RNA sequence: UGAAGAGUUUGAUCAUGGCUCAGAUUGAACGCUGGCGGCAGGCCUAACACAUGCAAGUCGAACGGUAACAGGAAGAAGCUUGCUUCUUUGCUGACGAGUGGCGGACGGGUGAGUAAUGUCUGGGAAACUGCCUGAUGGAGGGGGAUAACUACUGGAAACGGUAGCUAAUACCGCAUAACGUCGCAAGACCAAAGAGGGGGACCUUCGGGCCUCUUGCCAUCGGAUGUGCCCAGAUGGGAUUAGCUAGUAGGUGGGGUAACGGCUCACCUAGGCGACGAUCCCUAGCUGGUCUGAGAGGAUGACCAGCCACACUGGAACUGAGACACGGUCCAGACUCCUACGGGAGGCAGCAGUGGGGAAUAUUGCACAAUGGGCGCAAGCCUGAUGCAGCCAUGCCGCGUGUAUGAAGAAGGCCUUCGGGUUGUAAAGUACUUUCAGCGGGGAGGAAGGGAGUAAAGUUAAUACCUUUGCUCAUUGACGUUACCCGCAGAAGAAGCACCGGCUAACUCCGUGCCAGCAGCCGCGGUAAUACGGAGGGUGCAAGCGUUAAUCGGAAUUACUGGGCGUAAAGCGCACGCAGGCGGUUUGUUAAGUCAGAUGUGAAAUCCCCGGGCUCAACCUGGGAACUGCAUCUGAUACUGGCAAG
């Protein structure tokens, strides 16, 4: 309905495309780490994990998705790769 | 909101004289007391049980001029206060503004003093009061304001109630504009005919 | 330490989980009579160190499962 | 964002407020953490038309409560 | 500091019982009558459909801006030779739209849904918290574009697509790294911003660094405050609903949320709840309290206040500190609306109104002046929340509609046994006063702030600025031709309504004659009606009175305090008994039952007692007591209860 929401609502569509497109970039470096755990490898599983550790907090401090959900991925992923090899 | 048309025929209903018309020969029958309540006048009043309670509630209402909404508020106030329910009910009646202005000399009758309350004349303790139930606290002066000190009827009133009994619980200057609600009017210095049993036992249900 | 709510064991057909009833008196609120009333609440315990019919001391804890937010502390009765 | 605003429990054309240490976003007068102090603009030598117990504001300033205008009148309209 | 009953079964009576009545109260409607003022109240029914106005905007002290206004500059000029006609100038105040920031997630309105983790009380840990607050520390450098606009082209509108051009606190990199996150350690990794004010020096392309103040911006640890989550107790009817349940119940795991979690997906285990009432259908929002009752107890949840639930009907989510989002988006439909037929707009359970169903419930009100809110460096904007005014006896508490005197006990009305009586001191006539309304004139407080000046020990350039304190002027109300006080008329504008056999306070006559009619029960009317209809007189109440509807009370008539059952309704036809309820007798002992003591806590407002303020009272109000409660420590062992011994 007619208000000054179009300043806000279209911006929520601007922040729909711009934000969610960067979410798959986070999820891309989620997948290959889980692929490396599935691969049985150990050395390259250190590579993409140490690669994604800035990639996590670059979109966890200010950006998309925040508040220690990203920061607890550093725990359980590290807990698996030590149990593998 | 008061009883207007006749006045003494209501005394012919309730037996003894209620002080509505007084000071003159109408004490002894200028209206034939006990002879005509109405058309069927001097008749056989075969009384009942509920009657001898119902007459008393409309005795002391009609001696002061208080209708039924207002008189129950004096009753319900006379339960929360400490002491006898009946005696506080007579104490709360005597502290009424109109009842004080009458028997502190002023006015011929209570209905006149009520009109003298309601016509801006009386003044309680330095304060104008035109409400006929400003219920006076002890050690307070009554006073008539200056612009109605002597108009017609003030000076002829004191002499009539001076043959009446001078009551203990008030002080009064017959000279001018000075009274004192002294202390609580007890049961002894009442009119002594009113039976407080027959009102407390009426409203209790 | 809360009150160390004493209770019993009713049944154990579950995997590291028991059922505890609790004896409890009360004034009946309108008649004034003492009805012995009992409740029924699931209690977490790992060792299966209490059997069906014991007497159990219980405190609360973090809500672990569904329907069960009480850990065992110790047992004061054999079967 | 806790505030020290004033409520309104008066008659018609006869206001009589209440000194109310409450939240910002809540009601006109429907909610408070606690209540201490009162007010009246009908004093005219009735009695004290203000009585506040200033230590409790000195408590709740120490928490960090931002204070409002007509109370900020009162803290100098009392000594 | 508190407790009343009476009428009717029968020819009479003692009992048993019902039905009915006296009381108190309402969001009330209807009938009749109606003068004022204060306080509070006013779609309970279709949550059914909505004309039209309005109910969320703000910062130029983030940005390019310049389309509008206003001040100027510059030039052309009304030449009006100095008074002002225009254009360049974003030059500035200031500002429409668009980027950006925060807030629209509160305030509001409704009670349709929800018998439940929804509410209410008393406990708990496994987490976040925009703004406000405590302390410490940080706060380097770049880059990519793009609407807006420009020029163009699609559509009927709504709207659509391009290249150009510039910004940022828009965003993307990059430098930096704990008392931070991951990690046992070792290690590894992550962040950002300017903006105004003012100038002491120097410099300067004269932009500005430079100095200072204010203030944001970053990270962490606190403190509050708000919100998610858990536990136990307590919360409508129906057992002519007794079985229910597989993601169900539990455990390793991954995965998942801010957080524990069956919150989800594979795997194993086979459970879980239930007569102390599960699933089921029906009905309902819950509490503080209101009403009534002497009390217990009983019906209620409108108003003001707490907490959830819902936005035309079903869904799913985006952003965000916070929503699954009332005046935002999408998917459908449904109505509804509009169309060049291709398409677009719609949501009053916001305030004010129409349709309509209705017994019935109101104005297409005024102001930002108050107190609160939002945005802000304030000014100020905005606010159909609040502050007020009209509407309506709906209710409460006042108040007047005159008071004296006065009979010849008047004409008059009916009664009359024709002796009279009564209305009735009532009226008349003499006395007397104007409350309120009419009408006239002055006339408190709800106003503090703000803005302007001017002073101070402030901190820095010691006097710039700003922050704080005190002083000075001008001030700033919708209500409101206010409350209240004062002035003058002239008894002058101001009395209805039911009942009159019994309960139940008040009675006689005409008319009608089992017809017309009354009525709450008992009942009245078939020629003398204290009951129907009418008239005098009386009663009770009063600006209202009756009637109906609705809850408790009387009802000891669902009885725990407070009943009964041999015949008045009522002892299963009779037996052992399961779960239930209940202990002979002595000692020991524990301390759950209970008693005691405190300490928490029971939100404030109503109820209650002493006290203040409206000329009193309703009403507004200070402090107390009370909130009968639940949870904890300490104490007590007589009763009771589990263990031990007889
Ligand atoms: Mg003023």
């Amino acid at each position: 309905n007619i208000k000054s929401a179009k300043k806000r609502a279209i911006q929520s569509e601007k922040a729909r495309k711009h934000n969610a497109s960067r979410r798959s970039m986070m999820r891309t470096f989620i997948k290959k780490v889980y692929a490396a755990i599935e691969a049985g490898d150990k050395a390259a599983a250190q590579k993409a994990f140490n690669e994604m550790q800035p990639i996590v907090d670059r979109q966890a401090a200010k950006g998309l998705i925040h508040k220690n959900k990203a920061a607890r991925h550093k725990a359980n992923l590290t807990a698996q790769i030590n149990k593998l090899a | 909101a008061r009883y207007l048309g006749p006045k003494l025929k209501l005394s012919r209903r309730e037996g003894t004289d209620l002080f509505l018309k007084s000071g003159v020969r109408a004490i002894d029958t200028k209206c034939k007391i006990e002879q005509a309540p109405g058309q069927h006048g001097a008749r056989k009043p075969r009384l009942s049980d509920y009657g001898v309670q119902l007459r008393e509630k409309q005795k002391v209402r009609r001696i002061y001029g208080v209708l039924e909404r207002q008189f129950r508020n004096y009753y319900k106030e006379a339960a929360r206060l400490k002491g006898n329910t009946g005696e506080n009910l007579l104490a709360l009646l005597e502290g009424r503004l109109d009842n004080v202005v009458y028997r502190m000399g002023f006015g011929a009758t209570r209905a006149e003093a009520r009109q003298l309350v309601s016509h801006k004349a009386i003044m309680v303790n330095g304060r104008v009061v035109n409400i006929a139930s400003y219920q006076v606290s002890p050690n307070d002066v009554v006073s008539i304001r200056e612009k109605a000190k002597k108009q017609s009827r003030v000076k002829a009133a004191l002499e009539l109630a001076e043959q009446r009994e001078k009551p203990t619980w008030l002080e009064v200057d017959a000279g001018k504009m000075e009274g004192t609600f002294k202390r609580k009017p007890e049961r002894s210095d009442l009119s002594a005919d009113i039976n407080e049993h027959l009102i407390v036992e009426l409203y209790s249900k | 330490k809360i009150r160390t709510l004493q209770g019993r064991v009713v049944s154990d057909k579950m995997e590291k989980s028991i059922v505890v009833a609790i004896e409890r008196f009360v004034k009946h609120p309108i008649y004034g009579k003492f009805i012995k009333r009992t409740t029924k609440l699931h209690v977490h315990d790992e060792n299966n160190e209490c059997g069906i019919g014991d007497v159990v001391e219980i405190r609360e804890c973090r809500p672990l499962s569904k329907t069960k937010s009480w850990t065992l502390v110790r047992v004061v009765e054999k079967a | 964002m806790v505030t020290i605003r004033l409520a309104r429990h008066g008659a018609k054309k006869r206001p009589f407020y209440q000194v109310v240490v409450a939240d910002s976003r809540n009601a006109r007068n429907g909610r408070f953490i606690e209540r201490v102090g009162f007010f009246n603009p009908i004093a005219s030598e009735k009695e004290e038309g203000t009585r506040l117990d200033l230590d409790r504001i000195a408590h709740w300033v120490g928490q960090g409560a931002t204070i409002s205008d007509r109370v900020a009148a009162l803290i100098k309209e009392v000594n």
